[PDB]
């Protein structure tokens, strides 16, 4: 509520009024690492502050305790704080021990001012009502859901705070019931941080092709589990592409172009073979069931039907005969309807410059996600491991630059290897039937397997989780159920547990489903004495000990908040 | 000259002290059951035969059927009250001067101790292993 979209520009002006000083650094941007959206958002923010000369300190943070450690050691000279990708769910005054009495300067007249501004760039739609309403210091960059949906909770909270027998109980318990109905609600995303920051850049006037491409990457990175967000934000990106494109031509070494062209829903089409692109795609294995041998037979049969030889299909896309790849849209239109792959046809954004080849938005965001993942006494191991993924995040930041395409090709190769590992472990799960039905949720526990040291990473376990949700979503015989995905780390000796939401099949076209695992995780942590970690910014990511795993799952299946 | 011979049962396990306080008397209970079944099996074998393996072969057929059900019921009680702070005081591990190991599941340690004291038999080691 404190910043609607039409005054994002005003908020940026306030940042200048606290940070446009050549002598000292006064702006520190806390970025949630291990998120593509926050990475692109901070890249656009860093370009904007570089063009206007604002001093900055970009700090990547993994855990909530890491946030508290970094905020506790901050100097008092810093007056502007930007929280990218997080800070929209928890109460920041109750977490960062913030009291407004020692941070207030020049209160005199009903005006209040503070010596530090903390801005929140968060996409998680459960918004803390104290944080968004009763807080002057914590300033939210709201998408606009407060003006449409959160009005009843606004008046309930305001008459709760204003009024500190049957009338008092009858109104106060009703407003607290409304507030507790808004609370204990699942977590969802309907807007991207990159779209909000590009709206800020449109309000200022610093938009160009690079910021538009970063906005395209940030919007495209949410297409895996939040396809309604991408389908909503696609026409604005189409309007911006057709606005900032030039008039027209011959391929020349300096002309960067960014076209809206058919970019099919495939894993790494332009940097791998067509056989490996269909074989490692989540949607193709989701529909044709490629995990068993019959699916591979059907894939070879449709290669026979499409007229593409397996010698030509297994050849690299750049070296592929273009009698196959020029009329590939016509072949896709004629042949994919019989096998159910009609939804492969999809228009996306493809950027190229010079003579170095074309890259799509989807291939670029899988390359960036791979560079986040495997880009490079137990508490020291956790600290070193958190430092390792912070180094991975900065390597992926280095890959965002135009002059560092070798990092991009390294990310492409890492994405290929990681998708091979994900495919092997996915068919490992599916062949031996470790998926167990618990009547309210589906349980998948990895005890041992091939290269299990990749799954101490969060996004690799989320990649396996989205693989399983896509593979099980097209099977209509089992209905929509939430998924618990646990992976064991022997050296740390902890089960890292991820909560995965189900989704409808991609061909259908409604209300998005929520993430009800954080409420149960918090309630079990409060009621039981489980030594667990809640510090991840995605609240469905927890770490349990091995010996406390089965009581945690029994208390999870006893609880009805799934 | 007595039919009962004024026999007594002596149990002096220091192994029992490395267990949770709820699980300590059940160890003595199952040791008493093991002892009574062993005397009954030895008496039956001696009376049958007299008119490398010892007299004790096949003694665990007498009480494995209650013991499997008791272990499963104890496991069901284990998966409820270990993390509950009301009953966690019965589930703690004691600190003793000889202790060097760390327990991970108290019922696993109890089952290992019972199967190890039953595993000392040199004759019926196959059946105890099963």
């Amino acid at each position: 509520m404190y910043y609607g979209i039409s005054q994002f520009s005003e908020a940026y002006n306030k940042i200048l009024r606290n940070s446009s000083s050549h002598s000292s650094c006064q702006l520190v941007i806390f970025v949630s690492c291990l998120n593509i959206d926050a990475l692109c958002a901070t890249k656009m923010l860093s370009l904007l502050f570089k063009k206007q000369l604002v001093q900055s300190q970009i700090v990547p943070i993994f855990g909530y305790s890491e946030l508290r450690r970094h905020y506790s050691q901050l100097d008092d000279n810093i007056n502007s704080l930007l929280l990218v990708g997080f800070g929209g769910v928890i109460d920041l005054e109750a977490f960062l021990e913030i009291d407004p009495q020692e941070y207030v300067i020049d209160t005199d007249s009903g005006e209040q001012s503070f010596r530090r501004d903390i801005y929140v760039l968060d996409a998680h739609r459960p918004w803390n009502l104290d944080n968004i309403f009763g807080s002057q210091i914590i300033q939210c960059f709201d998408d606009g859901t407060v003006d449409d949906t959160l009005g009843e909770q606004k008046e309930a909270y305001y008459k709760l705070l204003e009024l500190d027998r049957k009338q008092r109980k009858k109104q106060i318990h009703e407003y607290e019931g409304v507030l507790e109905e808004y609370y204990s609600q699942g977590t969802t995303v309907v807007n991207s941080i990159s779209a909000q920051i590009y709206s800020l850049l449109s309000a200022i006037g610093e938009t160009n092709l690079s910021n538009l491409w970063l906005n395209i990457l940030g919007t495209t990175s949410l297409d895996i589990a939040y396809a309604q967000v991408y389908n909503r934000l696609y026409p604005l990106l189409q309007d911006e592409v057709k606005r900032l494109t030039p008039s027209s031509s011959v391929k020349t070494p300096d002309t960067l172009t960014l076209n809206i062209q058919p970019d099919y829903y495939l894993f790494l089409l332009r940097h791998s073979s067509l056989y490996d692109s269909f074989y490692y795609s989540n949607y193709v294995n989701a529909k044709l069931s490629l995990w068993n041998e019959n699916g591979k037979k059907r894939l070879h049969k449709m290669f026979a039907r499409m007229g593409i030889p397996l010698s030509t299909a297994q050849e690299t896309w750049l070296y592929m005969d273009h009698s196959i790849k020029r009329e590939l849209g016509i072949i896709f239109d004629k042949n994919l309807d019989r096998y159910g792959l009609q939804d492969i046809i999809r228009d996306g954004f493809v950027r190229t410059l010079g003579y170095r080849g074309s890259i799509s938005a989807s291939e670029f965001v899988e390359a960036l996600t791979a560079l986040l993942e495997v880009g490079n006494n137990s508490a020291q191991k956790l600290t070193n491991l958190r430092k390792r993924w912070v180094s991975n995040f900065w390597l992926s930041w280095d890959a965002l630059d135009d002059r560092k395409v070798e990092l991009l090709n390294r990310g492409i190769q890492l994405a290929q290897d990681l998708q091979r590992a994900i495919f092997n472990t996915g068919v490992a799960i599916l062949e031996k039937k470790l998926i167990k039905h618990l009547r309210i949720y589906r349980l998948c526990v990895l005890q041992d397997g091939p290269d299990l040291d990749l799954y101490r990473n969060p996004l690799t376990l989320l990649r396996l989780g989205n693989w399983l949700i896509e593979c099980c979503a097209e099977s209509e015989d089992k209905q929509l159920l939430p998924m618990v995905l646990a992976s064991i780390d022997e050296n740390t000796d902890t089960y890292l547990v991820a909560g995965l939401t189900p989704r409808y099949p991609r061909g259908l076209d409604k209300k998005p489903i929520l993430n009800n695992f954080s409420m149960a995780f918090q309630q079990i942590t409060a009621e039981t004495d489980a030594k667990v970690r809640i510090d991840n910014f995605e609240s469905s990511i927890i770490e349990i000990r091995r010996e406390d795993l089965s009581p945690f799952l029994e208390k999870l299946t006893l609880s009805g908040l799934l | 000259e007595k039919e009962n011979q004024d026999y007594t049962a002596v149990s002096q396990w220091q192994l029992k002290k490395f267990l949770s306080p709820i699980y300590q008397p059940e160890f003595e209970d199952w040791m008493m059951i093991i002892l009574d079944s062993m005397l009954k099996t030895k008496q039956s074998y001696l009376k049958l035969n007299s008119g490398v393996e010892n007299s004790l072969n096949g003694f665990s057929h007498l009480f494995s059927k209650p013991l499997m059900k008791r272990v499963k019921k104890l496991f069901k009680n284990q998966q409820e009250f270990i993390l509950d702070p009301q009953y966690e005081a019965d589930y703690v591990i004691p600190v003793l001067p000889g202790s060097h190991l760390n327990v991970k599941n108290p019922l696993l340690e109890l089952v290992k101790s019972l199967c190890h004291v039953m595993l000392l038999s040199k004759s019926t080691i196959l059946e105890i292993r099963t």
